[PDB]
């Protein structure tokens, strides 16, 4: 198991990103 | 008499000092493991 | 394997930004419909 | 040459004429303050402590000498209103006579200096180049100011030799200059406790002492020398504005917030009494005990003090000002002269209204009544066509208890309405406007103007860490960076570690 | 108008009326104008870092350039190793013309934008109206911020030019 | 240079110019009395902003 | 054998594709809580509880119209420590009190400590003068005078600004209708230095690309650079004679060119925080004294300066009672500024 | 004995202009609001 | 008094925009 | 118009008086050997 | 130094891995959405908890230490 | 006192116009080689 700062640096921002989207995408299916 | 935000003072204090100590033991633990050769 | 350049460049861009557009026309639907849409 | 930002660097390398440029600037600051106290003391009303104190009149430096026990006048005046006093020497005259003539020994010590710069104190023996065993001379300084320090608080603010300090009931009707013992339990860290003040000052002062000690017998590790430039009296101009700067933004605090060492008899009431209507609830709490006494509703209204009620209006609001609207607070709405009494609004059914207060916020706020509950129940109406609220449809009554109107009763609705729009200050006073042609728009207290200058100058200040403490740490490259910079340094692969040539 | 509070005047007047600040083209113009100015604070004191020492230290560092000298006066791969390292090394220009390009067109397109925003509000077609856009599960409209700025917007509408409207709709 | 009555007496007050001790020294230690003000200063801000209250410190003007 | 200390210092001043340093111990947490509670907030939290307002993506909001909101004007100062007293350790709390925004402001200002050490850090270890630390102190004076200085010399941080692209639109409207902010002259020195360097930035752009020597055949002009080269790529002999002739004046100092880049957006900011630290004392450039002694007592004299008065007036009158809820506004349409008509 | 810190100052004729206008353009911001 | 108080010092910038144009210190190449 | 009477003053020394400051600076600039 | 990022995103063993792992956290998002429980994390009202059925007042913090307590008295009131 | 409003900006110009001039050309002497 080798990390990297560069690999650490890229997977905080990119694998919060991709959920967060996800959270979006079913939030347009929401109806009040 | 501790009240409650004194207890919640000294967790405060003992979480920042938790997260400063872990972070510098890896640090100076990944620093031994990963020399600069001269 | 870990050899660059096995899978195109300019397909990966191709297929990533479509997948951009998709998703931003989502959120551009979305403002039409359900919460936000004033309906 | 020297540009003209440039020109005081001079001095870097001339101990003899630095010491003489301090000097100077000391001399500077203190005629500074001796003139300052004289202008005050030849503009300063002394008449009445009540609806006339220091802050309604554009009072600066008079809080300052009566918050450490100057409180008198040669003249025979003291502050809080009594007569015949003698002050001694230490009258606010006096304060000022002494800060003046310190001023010209201060001006007369920086000329020797200027002229004789050359002594042998600021050579190094060694090199003969001149040095400044920095480290050293901050723990002299230090230790002085630990006894300074100690002294002032274990003297002065004690009264055991000195006068003690300025200290007053909760809503700043009774302050006089008292002695104050420490307090060494928790509420000493209370910022309202005086006799926290105290106890930091003696427990402080001996911490300097002590550290002073330590740095006057041990020398820098030579790893902290080298890192914090310890050769370098830039270094010591960098950090020393750093801790200048947090001084200030603390005093700034202090001021706006309201403290022990900020009372509202020096300086004004804070914006934060009006927000949480600190004086109202007092007001109305002796009211009604007065009441639950069997008091008339006149008599209970006569027995709150025409200080307490003026603190109770937002003419005496620090927030309520404007960066070019100059000079005392009399100098807007007048000088006021005496409390009105309470306006008691009441509808034709007979039900007491309510005048909803302006916030600070507001430069203009609307006339409207509410009942007890908060329902609207009359207003000052913009559009009159369709008025459901006016104080004509609703018979609109004014009725004061205490003050100059006490018992008296207006039914005439302009009359009316003139007072409600009085009442959205809080309490009604009369107002001398003439005397200083007042134009009738709020300005700022002392407190007010303290907290600005501070907080701008604070700010500025960290520019000027910023600025000298890259000049200690990059002087080096202070005319430019190395004519033949290796690309290898500041281009990537070639070293392992950034800019170690070792790597 | 041609002055300073009359400026003003018609800046709060456009935001009654056309509520600009939620117009895309305003929001570049304000990209390009914040932009421009910290790109040029940006190259400014890139350039400033890296020049050649060629004075002394009681000489302005500007009598180092000579008008007119074919010899670039800066350090440009200095600069860029310099900025490669505060942000990443490929986030920083290297080529002169490539950045150089960048400070005109960052700037000069954002005022374009800026330009076509006033320009086509002229127009009427006007920011994003979001007003009672958010709607619970009865029908009760819940505030979002863009209801307070119409709550703003309105003051400015009612009180402007309050003696010139007759009938209920400003419609020019 | 010129030496004064006052200077020979101040002479070794000045004289240690440059003068360090080896490699880190009380640097450990001044880091300890560091920590312990940055807690204080953190202590008597929380009590200021009523983050911290404590039994018989009424941070107003009532106490 | 080199103690643990210097071995630390190698390990952080590797050259890698992200530079780390002694600041980044502190940088990059401060700034990726920071960022991350933005989004976090933005996309999941409410702010009805503090202001009557939906403000996330979950609720309905768009990018326009999201933020993470200031807290409560009840909660004050309050530093609003999830352990503190308020929440008392309850996250789901916390976020309803408006936690997050503290949360966003504090780590975002020990952030930007970070990121200007990290100037100095690499400006010292390549060898450049940090002037680029030394412009950055703009930014920091915008983001302390304004995120915490304003609301501290107001009631709570509710008045601060909340992050968030309409939140700070009403921000903007707020100053003009409470502040008359338009009308200080430290705000006009700020847009003076804004557009001033925006002017800068383009016209130096503008002004190298066209006075570019031939230095290779290509019509696309950006090959023909070497960032090695020696010589300068422009022609500051011509640029300095077609400026002179087209307005007068032109730079003939390409250090001072630079220098002044820098000194124009910096100093223009700087101007504008002190304003902002005088509106923290609602210490405002509102009025002219002598035009309002004038119009009070001459109702024909009207100018701009008055007629941006009774814009403030209604800006005051119809944003308060749901921009200040904590106030309970009442306010009947009676009373209600309003021209003809309208 | 001279002292040999001393330095001469300058002022060249672009940083005057640069400064009159810095003063004269600050001078008519503030007058307005010094006439209030 | 104020509006010749804003003339002046208009009429002073207006003249220090002639010295600096015609009256600069020329450019000189070296 | 009802200014503030100090308005002159401050504004005659607001300009004067730095003004002044760069004109003896240039001027001893010209005056010095070339 | 590390490989570039154009060799790595042109690669096969890059796919392999996030072809599986950017689906799974999209969906995982998705989820905590669909299934109400970024509601209940944040404390964010759904559509039908804004307001009780009669009432017209919005639950404003008015008290700072309770505030906490504040809030859950205004929650059990919309039952 | 009422005294005349211009007397202040008439005795300060008085001072400074003519103590100006005065420094401008000593100090102008000074740097002349
Ligand atoms: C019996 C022991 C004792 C007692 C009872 C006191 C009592 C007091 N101390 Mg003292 N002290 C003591 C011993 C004691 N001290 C010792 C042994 C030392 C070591 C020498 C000190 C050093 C010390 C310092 C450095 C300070 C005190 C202060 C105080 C006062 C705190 C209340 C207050 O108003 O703070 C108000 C101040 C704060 C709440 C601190 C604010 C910290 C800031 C927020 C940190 C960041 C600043 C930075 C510039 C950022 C600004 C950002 C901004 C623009 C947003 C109170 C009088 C404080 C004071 O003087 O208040 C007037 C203070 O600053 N004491
Ligand atoms: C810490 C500083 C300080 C503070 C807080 C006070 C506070 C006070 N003074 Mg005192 N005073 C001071 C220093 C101070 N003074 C000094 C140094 C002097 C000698 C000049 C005086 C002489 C003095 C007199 C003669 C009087 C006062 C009076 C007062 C009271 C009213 C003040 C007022 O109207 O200001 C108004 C504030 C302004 C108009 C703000 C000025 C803003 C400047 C001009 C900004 C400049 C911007 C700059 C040019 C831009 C540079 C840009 C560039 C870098 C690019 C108030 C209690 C008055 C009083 O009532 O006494 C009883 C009064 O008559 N003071
Ligand atoms: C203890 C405080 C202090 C001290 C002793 C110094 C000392 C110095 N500064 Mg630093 N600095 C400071 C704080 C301080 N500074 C602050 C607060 C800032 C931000 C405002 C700066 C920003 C700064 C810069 C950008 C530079 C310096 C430079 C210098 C050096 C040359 C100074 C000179 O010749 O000016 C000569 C000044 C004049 C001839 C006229 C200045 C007139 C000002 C603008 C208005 C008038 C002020 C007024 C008379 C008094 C106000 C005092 C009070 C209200 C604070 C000298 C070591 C220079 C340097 O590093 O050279 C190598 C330099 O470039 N300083
Ligand atoms: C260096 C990075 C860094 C910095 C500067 C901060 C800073 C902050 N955080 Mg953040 N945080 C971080 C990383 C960081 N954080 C990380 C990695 C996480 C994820 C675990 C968090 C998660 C987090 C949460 C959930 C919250 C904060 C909060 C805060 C604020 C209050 C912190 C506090 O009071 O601690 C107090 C503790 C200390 C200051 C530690 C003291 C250590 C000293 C130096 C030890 C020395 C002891 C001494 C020698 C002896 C004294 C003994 C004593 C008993 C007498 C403050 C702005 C709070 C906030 O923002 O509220 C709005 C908050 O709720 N942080
Ligand atoms: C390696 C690193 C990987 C990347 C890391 C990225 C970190 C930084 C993240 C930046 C986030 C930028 C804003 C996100 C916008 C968003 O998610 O909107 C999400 C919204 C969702 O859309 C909304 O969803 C609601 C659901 O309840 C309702 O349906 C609303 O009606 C609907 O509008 O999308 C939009 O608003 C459409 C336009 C979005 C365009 C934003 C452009 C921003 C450009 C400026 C960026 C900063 C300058
Ligand atoms: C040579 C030395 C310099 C000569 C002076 C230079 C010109 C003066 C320029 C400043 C004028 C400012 C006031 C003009 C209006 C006026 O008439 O004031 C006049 C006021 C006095 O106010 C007068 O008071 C009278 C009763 O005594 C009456 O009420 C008058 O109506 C009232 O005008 O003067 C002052 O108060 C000066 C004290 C200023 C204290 C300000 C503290 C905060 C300053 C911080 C600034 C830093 C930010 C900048 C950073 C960049
Ligand atoms: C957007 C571009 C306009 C900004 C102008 C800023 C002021 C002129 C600044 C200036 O002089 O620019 C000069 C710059 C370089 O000039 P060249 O001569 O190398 O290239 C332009 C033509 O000659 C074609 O090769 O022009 C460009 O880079 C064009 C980019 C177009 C990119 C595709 C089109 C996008 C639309
Ligand atoms: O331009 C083009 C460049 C292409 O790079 P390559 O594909 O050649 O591979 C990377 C290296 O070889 C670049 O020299 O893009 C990047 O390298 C960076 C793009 C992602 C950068 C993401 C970095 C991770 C986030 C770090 C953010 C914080 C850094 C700033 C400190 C606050
Ligand atoms: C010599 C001698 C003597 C005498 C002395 C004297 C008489 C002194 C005086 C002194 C003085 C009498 C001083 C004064 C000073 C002053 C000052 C130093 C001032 C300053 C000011 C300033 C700095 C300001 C600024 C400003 C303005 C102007 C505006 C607003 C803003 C500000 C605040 C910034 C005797 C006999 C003792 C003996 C010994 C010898
Ligand atoms: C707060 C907090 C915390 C933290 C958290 C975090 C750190 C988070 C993160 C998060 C994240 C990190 C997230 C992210 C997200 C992202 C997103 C959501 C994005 C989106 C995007 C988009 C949508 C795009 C768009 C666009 C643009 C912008 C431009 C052009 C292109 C396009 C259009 C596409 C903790 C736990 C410590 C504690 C508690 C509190
Ligand atoms: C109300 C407005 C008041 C504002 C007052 C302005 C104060 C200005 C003081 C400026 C002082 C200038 O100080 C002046 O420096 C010059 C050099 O620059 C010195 O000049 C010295 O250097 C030059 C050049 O090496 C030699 O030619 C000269 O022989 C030598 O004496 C002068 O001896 C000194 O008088
Ligand atoms: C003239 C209307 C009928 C009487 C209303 C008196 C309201 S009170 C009135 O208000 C003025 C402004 O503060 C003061 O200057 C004055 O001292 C005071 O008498
Ligand atoms: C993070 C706080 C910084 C305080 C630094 C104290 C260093 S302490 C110092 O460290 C060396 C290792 O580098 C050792 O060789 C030495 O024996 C030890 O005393
Ligand atoms: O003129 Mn100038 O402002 Ca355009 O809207 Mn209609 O008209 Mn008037 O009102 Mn709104
Ligand atoms: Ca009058
Ligand atoms: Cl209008
Ligand atoms: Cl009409
Ligand atoms: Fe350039
Ligand atoms: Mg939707």
């Amino acid at each position: 198991p080798i990390f990297t700062v560069r690999w650490v640096a890229v997977h905080t921002l990119a694998v919060p990103t991709i959920f967060f989207l996800g959270a979006i995408a079913a939030m347009q299916f929401i109806q009040r | 008499t501790i009240t409650p935000s004194l207890k919640g003072f000294f967790i405060g204090l003992l979480s920042g000092a938790v997260v400063l100590g872990l972070t510098f033991a890896v640090l100076i633990a990944i620093s031994q493991i990963d020399k600069v050769q001269r | 394997m870990s050899e660059g350049g096995r899978i195109p460049l300019w397909i990966v861009a191709t297929v990533a930004g479509m997948g951009v557009i998709v998703i931003v026309g989502l959120f551009f639907y979305g403002a039409y419909a359900g919460l936000g849409s004033s309906l | 040459g020297l540009p003209w930002y440039r020109v005081h660097t001079v001095l870097i390398n001339d101990p003899g004429r630095l010491i003489a440029a301090h000097l100077m600037h000391t001399a500077l600051v203190a005629g500074w303050a001796g003139s300052m106290a004289l202008y005050e003391l030849a503009t300063f009303d002394p008449s009445d402590p009540v609806l006339n104190p220091m802050w309604r009149q554009g009072m600066f430096v008079l809080p300052f000498m009566a918050r450490l026990g100057v409180t008198g006048s040669w003249s025979g005046w003291s502050i809080t209103g009594e007569t015949g006093i003698d002050p001694g020497f230490w009258s606010f005259e006096g304060v000022a006579l002494a800060h003046i003539v310190l001023s010209g020994l201060l001006f007369l010590a920086a000329c020797w200096h200027w002229v004789y710069w050359d002594l042998e104190l600021f050579r190094d023996p060694r090199t003969g180049e001149p040095a400044l065993d920095l480290p050293k001379m901050f723990g002299i300084h230090l230790f002085l100011a630990g006894l300074l320090c100690f002294g002032f608080g274990a003297f002065h603010l004690t009264g055991l030799f000195g006068p003690g300090m300025w200290v007053s009931d909760p809503y700043g009707l009774t302050g006089s200059v008292q002695p104050v013992a420490p307090e060494w339990g928790p509420d000493g860290f209370n910022p309202y406790n005086p006799g926290g003040v105290v106890a930091h000052h003696i427990a402080a002062g001996i911490v300097g002492i002590i550290a002073g000690l330590f740095h006057i017998l041990v020398r820098p590790p030579q790893r902290l020398y080298k890192a914090l430039r310890m050769g370098n009296i830039e270094t010591v101009l960098s950090s020393s504005i750093a801790a200048v700067f947090f001084a200030a933004f603390v005093v700034a605090g202090t001021m706006w917030y309201g403290s022990a060492t900020t009372p509202i008899e020096l300086f004004g009431p804070t914006r934060y009494q009006w927000d949480s209507s600190y004086f109202q609830q007092e007001i109305n709490r002796r009211v009604q005990a007065s009441l639950a006494s069997g008091a008339t509703l006149e008599e209970a209204w006569s027995a709150i003090p025409e200080k307490l009620a003026f603190y109770d209006y937002i003419g005496n609001n620090p927030a309520k000002g404007g960066l070019f609207r100059t000079g005392p607070m009399n100098k807007g709405d007048g000088i006021a002269q005496a409390w009105k009494g309470h306006a008691v609004f009441r509808n034709k059914e007979g039900e007491e209204l309510f005048v909803r207060r302006m916030p600070a916020f507001f430069e203009s706020f609307p006339v409207i009544l509410t009942d007890k509950n908060g329902v609207v129940k009359a207003d000052i109406p913009f559009r009159r066509a369709e008025s459901k609220y006016s104080f004509e449809q609703q018979g609109v009554t004014v009725s004061f208890y205490g003050g100059e109107l006490n018992g008296q009763t207006f039914t005439d609705p302009p009359t009316v309405k003139s007072y409600a729009r009085k009442a959205i200050f809080g309490e009604i006073f009369e107002f001398d406007t003439e005397t200083l042609n007042s134009d009738g728009i709020f300005r700022t207290s002392p407190r007010g103007w303290f907290t600005f200058a501070h907080a701008v100058f604070a700010l500025l200040f960290f520019f000027g860490h910023i600025w000298h403490g890259a000049r200690t740490l990059f002087r080096d490259v202070f005319s430019g960076i190395d004519p033949e910079l290796s690309p290898e340094q500041v281009e990537w692969g070639f070293y392992q570690k950034v800019g170690d040539v070792t790597t | 108008p041609l002055g300073i509070s009359g400026t003003f005047n018609f800046m709060i007047v456009f935001q009654a009326e056309h509520n600009i600040l939620m117009h895309p083209f305003h929001q570049l113009g304000v990209a390009g104008v914040f932009g421009g100015a910290l790109f040029c604070a940006m190259h400014g004191s890139l350039v400033t870092s890296s020049l050649i020492r060629e004075t002394t230290e009681t000489e302005s560092a500007n009598y180092g350039y000579k008008f007119g000298q074919e010899e670039e006066t800066y350090n440009i791969v200095a600069a860029h190793g310099y900025f490669g390292r505060l942000i990443f090394q490929y986030a920083s220009f290297n080529n002169s013309r490539s950045l150089h390009f960048f400070l005109a067109a960052w700037p000069v397109v954002g005022v374009w934008f800026a330009a076509l925003g006033i320009s086509t509000m002229a127009f009427n077609l006007n920011g994003f109206n979001f007003n009672h856009s958010v709607i619970d599960a009865k029908g009760n409209v819940i505030n979002t911020w863009a209801d307070i700025i119409n709550r703003a917007n309105l003051g400015m509408e009612v009180m402007h030019e309050r003696n010139a409207h007759n009938f209920p709709l400003d419609l020019a | 240079a010129r030496r004064t009555w006052l200077g020979d007496i101040l002479r070794p007050l000045n004289s240690e110019y440059g003068k360090v001790a080896p490699g880190w020294g009380t640097t450990p230690l001044m880091a300890v009395f560091m920590g312990l003000f940055l807690v204080f200063l953190l202590i008597i801000l929380e009590i200021y902003n009523s983050t911290l209250i404590l039994d018989g410190v009424n941070v107003s003007w009532k106490a | 054998e080199r103690g643990w200390f210097d071995i630390l210092d190698d390990w952080l001043k590797r050259d890698r594709f992200v530079f780390v340093g002694w600041s980044g111990i502190l940088l990059f947490p401060c700034a990726y809580l920071a960022l991350g509670g933005w989004l976090t907030g933005t996309t999941f939290v409410t702010s009805w509880y503090t202001h009557g307002l939906a403000s996330s993506y979950l609720e309905g909001c768009n990018f326009l119209t999201v933020a993470v909101s200031t807290p409560a004007n009840s909660m004050g100062h309050s530093l609003l420590l999830l352990w503190g007293p308020e929440a008392q350790g309850d996250f789901t709390r916390w976020c309803q009190l408006g936690g997050l925004w503290t949360f966003i402001a504090l780590h975002g200002a020990f952030g930007l400590i970070g990121f200007m050490l990290r100037q100095f850090e690499i400006a010292r270890l390549v060898g450049v003068r940090p002037y680029n630390a030394i412009a950055f102190s703009a930014p920091i004076a915008v983001f302390v005078s304004v995120f915490l200085i304003y609301p501290l010399g107001q009631s709570s941080w509710f008045f601060a600004p909340s992050f968030g692209v309409a939140a700070i639109f009403r921000f903007l409207l707020f100053f003009q209708g409470f502040h008359n902010w338009t009308l200080n002259p430290f705000h006009m020195m700020g847009v003076a230095g804004v557009l001033g360097g925006a002017l800068l930035c383009a016209i130096h752009g503008a002004t190298v690309e066209n006075t570019l020597f031939q230095d290779g055949e290509g019509a696309s002009t950006f090959r023909a650079f070497n960032p090695t080269q020696a010589e300068e790529t422009y022609s500051m002999v011509t640029a300095n004679r077609f400026w002179s002739q087209i307005f007068g004046i032109a730079f003939s100092n390409k250090r001072w060119l630079h220098f002044f880049m820098l000194f124009v957006p910096v100093t223009g900011l700087w101007m504008s925080a002190i304003g902002v630290v005088g509106l923290a004392l609602n210490l405002r450039s509102y009025d002219f004294i002598s035009q309002e002694i004038r119009a009070a007592e001459d109702p024909e004299f009207e100018t701009f300066y008055t007629k941006n008065l009774l814009l403030n007036e209604g800006i005051r009158a119809w944003m308060a009672p749901q921009d200040q809820p904590h106030e309970n506004f009442v306010f009947p349409e009676e009373v209600l500024p309003r021209g003809n008509a309208l | 004995e001279p002292n040999p810190n001393r330095q001469p100052v300058e002022l060249n004729r672009t940083s005057l202009y640069l400064g009159l206008l810095l003063i004269l353009v600050l001078a008519l911001l503030f007058s307005s609001y010094f006439f209030n | 008094m104020e509006t010749i108080t804003y003339v002046f010092i208009f009429a002073c910038i207006i003249a220090l925009f002639f010295f600096a144009i015609f009256f600069r210190e020329p450019p000189r190449i070296t | 118009m009802e200014v503030n009477q100090l308005g002159l003053i401050a504004t005659a020394l607001f300009v004067l008086v730095p003004s002044v400051f760069l004109i003896i600076l240039y001027v001893q600039t010209e005056s010095q050997q070339k | 130094g590390e490989r570039p990022f154009s060799d790595i995103i042109t690669s096969v063993r890059y796919w392999v891995i996030h072809s599986i792992t950017i689906p799974a956290l999209f969906i995982a998002g998705w989820l905590f959405v669909s299934t109400g429980l970024a509601y209940d994390v944040f404390g964010t009202p759904r559509p039908d908890s804004y307001y009780a059925q009669e009432q017209r007042s919005i639950p404003l913090v008015t008290d700072r230490f309770e505030a906490k307590q504040q809030v859950e008295t205004f929650l059990e009131q919309l039952k």
